[PDB]
């Protein structure tokens, strides 16, 4: 599958919407540090198995 | 490759911390060490330090 | 030990093969909704312990 | 107790050249004395001074501190390196928000600010800004605390407003007041004996501190510090922290973490529901007879309890320990 | 808002004449401010007879 650039991360917190927008890239002029997101993106991957 | 893509200009200020290689003009390299309080260096018969 | 063997032997684990709610329901008289029901009691316990809780993330 | 002579040391005449500039002379002073002293002060006073510095600037359409506005010659980070040197003197409050309203062709100085009855500007002369058409207008509402010694913003990374709207600007702090500190020995013509000595500090400050309570404070500080070298007991720290939580670490944290809407936010934070240890342990019964609390609320609760895992109403008469 | 005092205080007499003090919580150049200070006072403005 394709992998879309979303704000639906999973296992976030507060954090995200914090510094992304409704759609998953962070507001221009804000501060960020060491961890932070830029762009939310994510892979399509299922199986694991588990 | 594939898709759409997000380049995220982030600009940092950096001080100079211990360990910066400075130099002059006339082949004088040198490193810095420690940092150093005003209140402890060389000073004149005015309040002027170094 | 009605509680450990439910709960290990449901979602499978140390013993390979996991059963459903049927083969472990034969296999302790009770069918189905009585298994189920301490199934949910052993998840109720683990509610406090902190150990799998940062296990997660 | 009853040994050694000694003198004491007083104040002579402050020489105010300027608002800045200033000398003050110590003249009853021995020999070996006036130039011990001179070093302690010169410490204190070049160092550990009070004063006031601008940490925190939000102006209007303007985001980051890299950008411009039009009608505006400097660009942001100027203007923001100008308000670094502002000679603020504030009355008797920790932090002050100075408005600073000026439209129209013209520099803006520190003056446009608006006059506070307990701010007192120095230099109002002082560049900020430089309009240039007509039509141009700004306004920006600044930020002044008390404190000591440099910290820039680089310090605090996230450690103030966890919100921090995207407008505000974090500039660094110079706080110390003492630009430069020095000091003569100098014979002293004490008309009384023959071989004392009078520690004159010339003094360099910005005007929004005396030399009165300057060197009070400064020496004050090496008092407040000399009375730890009088007894000697040795005090030692008990340590021995207790490593063994009785209870999940997360019952610890506020319900702001649960990420709920806002109409739900507001009724926990009135009905005196803070921490999570009070949601876990409070009833569905409860739940109802709150304000504002429908059936759209109650299910979001215990989805976002649940979630984490956690259930709604549970006991745990262990709450809290045990500091 | 002032400033802090030093806590850990940790006295070694190698006999009774020659011994090490060492204070440990102290702000910038203050130990070293006490040091000229203390060291100026107990090399001359002290009493004793010879």
């Amino acid at each position: 599958g394709p992998e879309e650039i979303t704000a639906d991360i999973p296992n976030v917190g507060e954090a995200a919407l914090s510094k992304l927008d409704e759609s998953g890239i962070v507001y221009i002029g804000a501060e960020v540090t060491g961890g932070d997101i830029l762009v939310g993106k994510v892979t399509p991957k299922g199986e694991t198995q588990l | 490759g594939v898709l759409k893509i997000v380049k995220v200009y982030l600009a940092v200020k950096r001080r100079i911390q211990p360990g910066d290689k400075m130099a002059g003009r006339h082949g004088n390299k040198g490193v810095i060490s420690k940092i150093n309080p005003i209140e402890d260096m060389p000073y004149d018969e005015n309040g002027t330090p170094v | 030990a009605r509680e450990a063997k439910v709960l290990r032997m449901r979602f499978g684990i140390d013993m390979n093969t996991d059963y459903t709610l049927e083969e472990v329901g034969k296999q302790f008289d009770v069918t189905r909704e009585r298994i189920r029901q301490i199934e949910a009691k052993a998840l109720r316990k683990l509610r406090h312990p902190s150990r799998s809780e940062v296990l997660r993330s | 107790g009853s040994v050694t002579e000694f003198l004491k040391p007083r104040l002579v005449d402050i020489e105010q050249v300027s608002s800045t500039h200033a000398k003050v002379t110590l003249e009853p002073l021995e020999r070996g004395f006036g130039h011990t002293l001179g070093n302690a002060l010169r410490r204190i006073l070049l160092s550990s001074m009070p004063g006031c510095a601008v940490t925190e600037v939000e102006i209007d359409g303007v985001l980051h501190e890299y950008s411009t506005k039009e009608g505006v010659q400097e660009d942001i980070l100027e203007i923001l390196l100008n308000l670094k040197g502002l000679a603020v003197r504030v009355q008797g409050k920790d932090e002050v928000i100075l408005t600073l309203n000026k439209s129209g062709i013209g520099p803006v100085t520190a003056a446009d600010i608006t006059h506070d009855g307990d701010v007192e500007i120095v230099k109002p002369q002082h560049v900020i800004c430089h309009l240039t058409d007509e039509n141009a207008s700004i306004s920006m509402r600044i930020k002044v605390q008390r404190g000591r010694g440099y910290v820039p913003a680089s310090t605090r990374i996230h450690s103030e407003e966890d919100e921090r709207p995207i407008g505000r600007l974090l500039v660094d702090a110079c706080y110390s007041p003492v630009e430069r500190i020095a000091y003569n020995v100098e014979a002293a013509r004490v008309e009384q004996r023959t071989d004392l000595d009078k520690l004159v500090i010339e003094m360099e400050t910005n005007g929004t501190i005396d030399p009165e309570e300057a060197i009070r404070r400064a020496a004050t500080i090496l008092a407040e510090q000399l009375e730890a070298f009088v007894d000697l007991r040795d005090v030692r720290q008990p340590e021995v922290k207790e490593e063994k939580p009785e209870f999940d670490p997360i019952l610890l944290r506020p319900v702001d973490d649960l990420e709920l809407t806002v109409r739900s936010a507001n009724c926990l934070k009135a009905e005196a529901i803070h921490y999570i240890g009070d949601l876990v342990q409070r009833t569905e019964v409860e739940l109802l007879k709150t304000p504002n609390l429908g059936k759209k609320s109650l299910t979001e609760i215990k989805d976002v309890l649940a979630s984490r895992g956690l259930s709604l109403g549970m006991r745990l008469e262990n709450w809290p320990p045990a500091s």
